[PDB]
């Protein structure tokens, strides 16, 4: 009974997708298939710095008058960038649907990058990075990406190295903007109280101008020993299958089974036919090795012996979590934008439920043995990590005798 | 049966050391969980009774007959707390079984 | 259809909405916040909030955890100074045992002494995690200096009270505040009938009105705590309207005129924010209204050095609003921001369940989102100005933290 | 001195320098403002501050 996500396509290739619902406020966003994976180490912070510059004024709406408009209807304006996708989204009321779309049009095209602003946003970005190091789990996941995807564009961070940040100019940005903002790589996603025909007419009216035009898992480890920190963060991952491979669903159930360290989180990060599947835990130094041992046993267990009931637990757990319908509009659309960018279609919740209920214990331990057993992991540690075991002990813990 | 149980209580001989019945239980995992859940005063009386019994066994003495533990008087204090430990223990076991 | 609200003869409110959602949520709302304690049982509501997974009369702890995780459902406790809400959510095929677990937790706890003795360390850990950020500590300090008895009680347990909260205090608090006349059971995605039928198995034990809480008294005062944070988190508030009074709305329109946090992921987004500016600093308007009293004021984060005049600048801006220096387009934009914030707050399922819940306990009635919209519209420009003068005149209460060498006092402010 | 009366050792502190005892007098994984606090905790979901 969940309403279907209807997708149309303009000549530009900008797929305009929408999923109407009763809620009177909507989350209209633009997703773009452009991240740090498409950068070539000479423009490693171009997407991040453009994400900073995108709300500082356009040609038609110069400066803060633009954001005055998004204050005037009381709407909320957000943007984010990952290694593969960039999103500019607005939460607003339903009746303010046209102007919001027009605002989004300016943000993707006709944007203006002021040289004055460029220096101010450089100091913002530089400073944030200079303090970003504070967030350990971000440092550990960046280290894990770097040591797992050495020599590839997937190792480099979204923010880029301070070097590039300082060394960036309007023209470079202009390039990234004019290169990675093509209309066939763009989805206009709407969730909530929107009509699809009105949204399609608004996309035809504005946004109809947008121009129309592998990775290797290096199993290895990076350890940043700094003994003055109170807690240690350790992430261990193996290679993931990718977006389009259905056993992801089964792997998600495996994560739902795992769900000794103060904090233990499992992740299945997916990129275009690659990814990182693993666990991140933050612990006191004198516990670290025991955690690792614990964690490896669980994984090995699933690969070795997994019952029927726990599987059911994961199935159900995932089900409720996977549930996103009417979770929130922002989430809803976020899902429409990512589904049109990655799968090329919006997978409905009934298909997700079918793929969940076809998962049993035998295929779960088969897929877990395919992806976890006797695999070389990527290890990233930060903090008092002397008792964190080196690569032979972790690699030997990746199988059982 | 009641009189024969009193005779067996006298023949067991832990009342001559001033002990209760629940003091004589072997401390397994469930018994230690039941002991940990005791209130402070009952735990302190149990530890003093055990220490006094150990001292009397050291000197190879027993208490005077007026100070022994009357069968009727003995209180099964740990019992209530113990049943729970066993109940909880079994419940958990069953869950795993299934 | 829309929500249904039968009032049972023992006082329990039942509200239901069947929207055929795949995941259904069921919450239960009690007027048992931290304002109902006194100086003898401080921090009891924090341990009660953290004691939701303890062996209940009906269900052993193992089951109350393994049974909720077996179906993948979620049980959470949210607490304000007035209200507590225990919420479960899950698939429609498992909400029968979810209501069994939730109503057992609400109605028949056991509060075993070894369980609460194990829980007090978790109480300390939860308080440390909560006070890891400066806003939480400065709002708790602001309430403590602003009120005398009722709303001055902290949401988190004091340091001396750890190790001292007993099972008898929890039992007394539950027996005196978890009664049917202070409870509303609200269900999205369920039939009203079952809620009515799950309101008989439980919620029938305590039919009293509970031990009502003392009236909160304002005290004023300014507390400053040097903590080192380069940023002087300073909150300056005064007494404002209660939730119900019409003036309330006027104060909500006043915070959305002054600035209620940024709407973009950061400038000229507030009369306050606009009022010169050559430094990194955050300034917003704070409003917290409870059923007998409210606090309205300004909240500033700034560099210690500029902490003074920035606060002064923010204060001066409110004085301009107290002098009638405002435009009708600004008030219309504030009304649009407030109504969009309300609609986006109720657009999610758990926010919708909380809203219905709050309305139930507060007024026993459901106010359709539409109704509100026209009432917010009722607030008019002069009304906003009025609330301002209330703040500009009423005795202020100030909570400050950081390097307070250049942070002003109330007699200087 | 004269002013001390019986409050001297309170308005004064004296380190021994060179000539009951102290009764034995943690770390957790780690802006906006003014939204009244509402603390939340859950059986499964970790607790959080909604400042």
């Amino acid at each position: 009974s969940v309403p279907e996500t209807q997708v149309s396509i303009l000549d530009n290739g900008l797929r305009v997708a929408s999923e109407q619902s009763s809620h009177a406020t909507c989350t209209v966003g633009v997703w773009i298939d452009a991240g740090s994976r498409y950068e070539t180490e000479k423009n490693n912070g171009a997407g991040y710095f453009l994400e900073h510059l995108a709300f500082k004024g356009t040609k038609n709406r110069p400066g803060n008058a633009l954001e005055k408009e998004v204050e005037s209807i009381g709407a909320h304006l957000n943007a984010y960038s990952t290694r593969e996708h960039t999103a500019y989204l607005i939460k607003a009321l339903s009746k303010d649907l046209p102007k919001v779309v027009e605002l989004l049009a300016d943000i993707v095209q006709n944007s203006s990058l002021e040289d004055s602003q460029i220096e101010k946003e450089r100091d913002v970005i530089l400073r944030e990075m200079q303090e970003n190091d504070a967030s350990m789990q971000n440092v550990v996941f960046d280290y894990l990406h770097a040591t797992a995807f050495q020599g590839t564009p997937l190792a480099q961070a979204v923010e880029g190295p301070s070097e590039n940040v300082r060394r960036l100019s309007r023209t470079d940005l202009t390039d990234y903007l004019n290169r990675h903002y093509k209309a066939p790589r763009m989805v206009l996603a709407a969730a909530g109280g929107v009509e699809h025909q009105q949204l399609l007419d608004l996309a035809q009216k504005h946004l109809s101008s947008v121009s129309r035009v592998p990775c290797r898992f290096t199993g290895s480890e990076i350890r940043h020993r700094d003994d003055a920190l109170p807690l240690a963060h350790v992430a261990i991952a193996v290679e993931g299958p990718g977006w389009a491979n259905p056993d992801n669903v089964t792997l998600q159930v495996a994560n739902a089974i795992i769900g000794l360290c103060q904090s233990f989180q499992t992740f299945n990060i997916s990129y275009s036919d690659t990814g990182l599947l693993g666990a991140h835990f933050v612990c006191d130094a004198m516990s670290i090795d025991d955690m690792v041992f614990f964690l490896q046993g669980q994984w090995m267990r699933l690969c070795t012996s997994a019952t029927e009931s726990e599987v059911t637990r994961g199935k159900n757990i995932l089900r409720n979590a996977l549930v996103s319908h009417l979770d929130g509009t922002t989430p809803v659309c976020e899902d429409i934008g990512r589904s049109l960018l990655t799968y090329g279609r919006r997978i409905p919740l009934a298909e997700w439920e079918s793929r969940i209920q076809e998962v049993d214990a035998q295929m779960l331990r088969d897929i877990c043995s395919k992806y976890f057993y006797d695999q070389c992991p990527a290890v990233a540690g930060y903090g008092p990590i002397e008792q964190l075991p080196d690569y032979n002990r972790i690699r030997s813990g990746m199988f059982w005798l | 049966l009641d009189g024969f149980r009193k005779w067996y209580y006298n023949a067991a001989g832990f009342n001559k050391l001033g002990l209760m019945r629940d003091d004589t239980l072997h401390e397994t995992e469930d018994v230690k969980e039941a002991i940990r859940r005791l209130p402070e005063d009952l735990y302190n009386d149990r530890m003093f009774r055990i220490k006094r019994a150990l001292d009397l066994t050291m000197r190879h003495q027993i208490l005077p007959k007026d100070q022994w533990t009357k069968y009727e008087e003995d209180k099964f204090y740990l019992e209530p707390y113990l049943k729970e430990v066993i109940r909880e223990r079994k419940e958990r076991e069953e869950w795993a079984k299934k | 259809q829309d929500l249904e609200f039968t009032k049972l003869p023992n006082g329990l409110v039942i509200a239901s909405l069947e929207n055929y959602a795949p995941l259904s949520r069921i919450g239960l709302f009690v007027k048992a916040g931290s304002r109902y304690e006194d100086s003898n049982n401080l921090g009891t509501s924090h341990l009660l909030r953290l004691a939701s997974s303890l062996t209940t009369k009906g269900a052993s702890s193992f089951k109350i955890t393994r049974g909720i995780e077996a179906v993948g459902g979620k049980l959470s406790v949210t607490a304000t100074r007035e209200n507590m809400a225990y919420t479960v959510e899950g698939i429609r095929s498992d909400i029968e045992i979810l209501m069994e677990f939730l109503l057992n937790v609400t109605t028949a706890p056991e509060f075993r002494r070894w369980e609460v003795a194990a829980l007090r360390s978790q109480l300390k850990i939860d308080k440390a995690v909560a006070f890891q950020n400066s806003q939480t500590r400065i709002i708790e300090n602001l309430h403590d200096v602003a009120y005398k008895n009722a709303l001055a009680n902290p949401l988190y347990c004091p340091d001396y009270r750890m190790g001292k909260i007993t099972s008898e205090e929890l039992h007394y608090f539950v027996q005196n505040h978890f009664t049917s006349a202070r409870m509303a059971l609200v269900g999205l995605g369920v039939s009203h009938s079952v809620l009515k039928q799950v309101a008989e198995q439980f919620l029938n034990m305590r039919g009293g009105l509970g031990l009502a809480g003392a009236k909160a008294k304002y005290r004023g005062g300014e507390i400053r705590e040097q903590n080192g944070d380069n940023l002087v988190h300073a909150a300056i508030v005064a007494e404002s309207a209660a939730i119900g009074n019409a003036e309330a709305n006027a104060f909500s329109v006043l915070q959305h005129l002054l600035g209620a946090g940024p709407h973009i992921k950061n400038n000229t987004t507030s009369l306050l924010s606009q009022s010169g500016s050559h430094q990194p600093f955050d300034v917003s308007a704070f409003n917290a209204s409870y059923s007998d009293s409210g606090l309205f004021g300004i909240y500033t984060i700034s560099q210690a050095a500029a902490a003074g005049e920035v606060i002064n600048a923010a204060y001066n801006q409110v004085k301009a609003v107290a002098q009638g220096n405002l435009s009708s387009a600004d008030v219309q934009a504030a009304k649009n921001k407030l109504k969009a914030g309300y609609l986006m707050s109720v657009e999610t399922s758990e926010g919708f369940l909380s809203e219905i819940g709050s309305q139930a306990l507060a007024a026993g009635s459901y106010m359709p989102p539409s109704t509100v919209l026209q009432q917010i519209d009722s607030v008019a420009d002069a009304d906003v100005v009025k609330a301002a003068k209330k703040f500009v005149s009423g005795k202020k209460s100030m909570a400050a933290s950081g390097n307070l060498g250049h942070t002003p006092f109330l007699d200087e402010l | 001195a004269a002013r001390s009366g019986p409050f001297a050792p309170v308005l004064s502190a004296t380190s021994r320098g060179v000539a009951g005892a102290v009764p034995a007098a943690p770390v957790l994984d780690v802006q906006a403002a003014a939204r009244p606090l509402v603390a939340t905790v859950g059986l499964n979901v970790p607790a959080s501050v909604r400042f």
